């Protein structure tokens, strides 16, 4: 290594560390996962504390948080959604429903996972997971960004 | 030129941070991305279609108020006037007919809203 | 009311038809025995000719137009 | 019986003094000024937000958390295959295979949850026999893959070792409610 | 064989109706592709719509006839309201899909399936 590298280095970490500390989800709930959403930015857990906060526009939203099952008459408009996202995003599958269809898995009108239809960075399990797991996917999605490493592998292409 | 100066520099902050923000990030352009918003479904229509104003007389009422105010921001140099009386009765006279004005559009319904 | 200036556009529009053989194509031959089409190719021709002639040719009205002739007597009778 | 939240229509006589009450509220912002008052007494209470993760939300030993496979103080495995768990499990998220072990024992051979298709809903450890299949109070088990919420055998009872602990104290505390 | 009808008291008047969809089916095409962005031709479109009504050909049932034409309406309501999106439209193509083959052979191969 090199003191070129040990500067990309320590970019890598502010720029991760920037994204990590304002991650804004998306305004978008599905179902009763929803309402454990609600209770994780109420205020015990108070996730805006972590600069977390719901903004409407995906245009200004950072992470999907995919909070409850996903019909196939949804599904378009939630790809749409994730499409209109600005990079980089992340997504949140929450609880079994988003997670994989959980208790209407074998539906007609269901969709098998959200990860069908957008990729996921975590998955949260539960039905519903409390505010306090989903609070524990977030901090494992910073976690994941703080081993970001796209300045490092610019350099090294 | 130093009001000029500033105004300069606000320009040219303001402009400097359009230029990173379109410079620094990463960009990554595909049709869907860009696709005009409407809550995760397409619109309808165009956007420039029509859009019914349902004030617009409220307005254009608004454009002959403000001309009122025009003939009223020369008072800090009239009441310096040694035609004390004549200032004053010119001042209550364009004010009270400009509240007739208002008071007959009030009763004629003027400032409600059309359905 | 022009009966022969009619027949000229007529005509044009069944040689843009795809289905129509363009040489099999004259004034009296008929649409289903002759050139072979179906009913639904028919709807598609006078369609194109209520495009042409604009005006609007009713179900009961177009049903009977069964070969290039008929549609110019129709049209005239306007 | 029923009340009534909106008839205060008993129309009154106006004195001056209450057409003045009513005038000094709607110039005044009495009543918005109420609302600010409001807010501000909430200013400086003491806000309910705990340190997560330093601080936890309190759970009582009925909550159901991820599942595990529990042994017999020998070491021996609890489960004998029944399948009752698999019967009743409203999500089918179990799935189980067995057949006699070398020693002649009724155990499985196949024994997994899909944990994005289960529900949380504690029936299995409802219907077991032999307190074999439980809900553990473990919550915080977020994954950066589906494949890994797919649970195997050695799995649960790696969570079984894992959780055994707690898991018995929670037992010894809610059993004789069950 | 006494039945009730629904609309259409013989299949010669159902066959009325059905051109009259077809009609306005022929008719909004264009405005369809036009107006949610697909990417195919007006011809394209057209020979889809003819493709749907043949699905069709071999129903003599007055009153199936009838239904088929209610639920035509149906769908095309959704398509001129924009109520179906892209994604619901271009469904009718199957553009993602393996056709199966048709040969007894192809079939052999490829496993127990008749
Ligand atoms: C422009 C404004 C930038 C100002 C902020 C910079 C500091 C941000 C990091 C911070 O304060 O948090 C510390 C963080 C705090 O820890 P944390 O964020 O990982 O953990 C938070 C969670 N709890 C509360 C549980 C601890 O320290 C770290 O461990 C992450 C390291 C980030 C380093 C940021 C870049 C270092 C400076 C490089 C400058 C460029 C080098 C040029 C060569
Ligand atoms: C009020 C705020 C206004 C100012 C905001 C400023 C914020 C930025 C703070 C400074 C950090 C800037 C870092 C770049 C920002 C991130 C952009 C980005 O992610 O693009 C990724 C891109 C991605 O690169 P890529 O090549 O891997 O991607 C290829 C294509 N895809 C995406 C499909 C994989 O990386 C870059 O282009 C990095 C370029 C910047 C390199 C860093 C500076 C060079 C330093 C060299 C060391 C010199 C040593 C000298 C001494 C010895
Ligand atoms: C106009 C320049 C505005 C500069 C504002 C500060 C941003 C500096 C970092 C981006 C530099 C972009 C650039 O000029 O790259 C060379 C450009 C390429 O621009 P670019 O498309 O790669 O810009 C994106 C920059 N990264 C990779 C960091 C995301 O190449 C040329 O020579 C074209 C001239
Ligand atoms: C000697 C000569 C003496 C001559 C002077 C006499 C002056 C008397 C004092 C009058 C002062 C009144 C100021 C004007 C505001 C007002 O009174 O309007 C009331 C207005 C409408 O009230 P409303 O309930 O909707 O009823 C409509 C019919 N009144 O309602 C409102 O305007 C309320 C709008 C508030 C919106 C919330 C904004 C924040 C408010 C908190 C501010 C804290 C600082
Ligand atoms: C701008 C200020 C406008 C004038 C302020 C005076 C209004 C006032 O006196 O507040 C009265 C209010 C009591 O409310 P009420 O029960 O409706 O009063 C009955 C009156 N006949 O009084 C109260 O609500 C009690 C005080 C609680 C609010 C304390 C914070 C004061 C907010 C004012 C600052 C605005 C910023
Ligand atoms: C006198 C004339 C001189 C010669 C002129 C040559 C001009 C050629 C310009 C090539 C395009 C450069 O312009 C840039 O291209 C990149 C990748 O190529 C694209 O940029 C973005 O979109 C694509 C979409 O897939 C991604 O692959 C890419 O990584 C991303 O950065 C955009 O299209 C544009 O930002
Ligand atoms: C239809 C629209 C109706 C709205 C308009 C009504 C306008 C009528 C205004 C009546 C009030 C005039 O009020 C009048 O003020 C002037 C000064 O300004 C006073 O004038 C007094 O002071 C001035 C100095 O300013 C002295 O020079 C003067 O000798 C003395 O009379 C008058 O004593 C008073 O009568
Ligand atoms: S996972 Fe459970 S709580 Fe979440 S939306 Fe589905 S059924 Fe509701
Ligand atoms: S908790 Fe309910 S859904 Fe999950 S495995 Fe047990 S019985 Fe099935
Ligand atoms: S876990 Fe319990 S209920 Fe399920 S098969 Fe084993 S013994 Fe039977």
């Amino acid at each position: 290594r090199s003191r070129a590298e040990y500067v990309v280095t320590k970019l890598d970490d502010l720029i991760n560390w920037a994204r990590r500390s304002s991650l804004w989800p998306m305004t978008f709930g599905l179902a009763c996962c929803a309402v454990e959403m609600m209770h994780m930015a109420a205020p015990r857990y108070d996730m805006d504390r972590f600069g977390v906060v719901f903004r409407a526009s995906p245009r200004q939203a950072d992470v999907m948080i995919v909070a409850g099952t996903l019909t196939n008459k949804m599904a378009p408009a939630l790809r749409k959604v994730y499409d209109q996202m600005p990079e980089p995003r992340y997504v949140v599958s929450m609880g079994s429903c988003a997670n994989g269809g959980g208790y209407y898995h074998y539906s007609y009108s269901v969709v098998r996972g959200c990860d069908r239809i957008v990729p996921v960075d975590i998955y949260v399990p539960g039905c519903p997971p409390t505010a306090e797991a989903l609070l524990y996917g977030i901090l494992q999605l910073q976690r994941k960004i703080k081993r970001e490493q796209k300045l490092k592998i610019w350099y090294r292409r | 030129m130093n009001l000029y100066t500033v105004i300069f520099i606000n320009i040219l902050l303001s402009l400097t941070l359009i230029l990173v923000a379109f410079w620094l990030p990463q960009m990554n352009l595909y049709s869907e991305k860009a696709n005009p918003y409407e809550c995760g479904f397409d619109p309808t229509s165009s956007a420039r279609l029509p859009f019914s104003m349902k004030f617009f007389l409220v307005a254009i009422t608004f454009l002959l108020f403000d001309l009122e105010i025009a003939l009223l921001l020369p008072l800090p140099w009239a009441i310096q006037t040694i035609k004390t009386s004549t200032m004053m009765i010119m001042a209550f006279i364009l004010v009270t007919i400009l509240s007739l004005g208002l008071a007959y559009e009030w009763t004629q319904k003027g400032l409600e809203w059309t359905e | 009311l022009t009966l022969d200036g009619i027949k000229d556009r007529v005509l044009y529009v069944l040689k843009l038809y795809d289905k129509i053989d363009p040489e099999k194509l004259s004034v009296n031959s008929h649409f289903m025995k002759d050139l072979g089409l179906d009913s639904l190719d028919q709807v598609e021709i006078i369609m194109a000719m209520e495009d042409e002639f604009g005006f609007e040719i009713p179900d009961i009205d177009a049903e009977k137009l069964m070969c290039p002739q008929e549609i110019v007597d129709y049209i005239a009778d306007k | 019986t029923y009340k009534y939240v909106n008839k205060k229509e008993q129309e009154s006589e106006v004195d001056m003094k209450s057409a003045t009450d009513n005038a000094a509220r709607i110039l005044m912002w009495t009543e918005l000024i109420r609302g600010l008052g409001m807010t501000l007494s909430y200013l400086f209470r003491e806000p309910a937000t705990i340190n997560y993760p330093f601080e936890k939300g309190p759970l009582s030993p009925r909550f159901r958390g991820e599942h595990a496979l529990r042994r017999y103080p020998s070491g021996e495995e609890r489960c004998i295959a029944c399948k009752l768990c698999e019967a009743i499990c409203p999500a089918q998220a179990i799935t189980i295979e067995a057949e006699p072990r070398a020693d002649g024992s009724r155990r499985t051979t196949r024994y997994d949850i899909d944990m994005t298709k289960c529900i949380y809903c504690g029936f299995c450890q409802e219907a077991c026999p032999v307190d074999a299949i439980v809900e553990g109070p473990n919550f915080e088990f977020s994954t950066e893959t589906h494949e890994e919420l797919l649970y195997n055998k050695e799995k649960l009872l790696n969570n079984g070792d894992k959780w055994e602990a707690e898991i018995a104290a929670n037992i010894q505390a809610d059993y004789l409610y069950r | 064989t006494s039945v009730k009808p629904i609309f259409s008291r013989d299949l010669n008047e159902a066959k009325r109706r059905v051109r009259e969809l077809y009609r306005a089916w022929y008719r909004e095409v264009p405005n369809t592709v036009h107006l949610m962005q697909l990417d195919i031709t007006v011809k394209q479109g057209r020979d889809k719509v003819r493709e749907m009504f043949m699905k069709n050909a071999h129903v003599t049932d007055p009153r199936v006839v009838d239904l088929l034409v209610i639920k035509g309406k149906m769908e095309l309501q959704e398509t001129i309201k924009v109520w179906k999106q892209r994604t619901h439209v271009m469904r009718f193509f199957h553009e993602t899909e393996t056709p199966r083959p048709k040969d007894f052979l192809s079939k052999f191969y490829m496993g127990h399936d008749p």
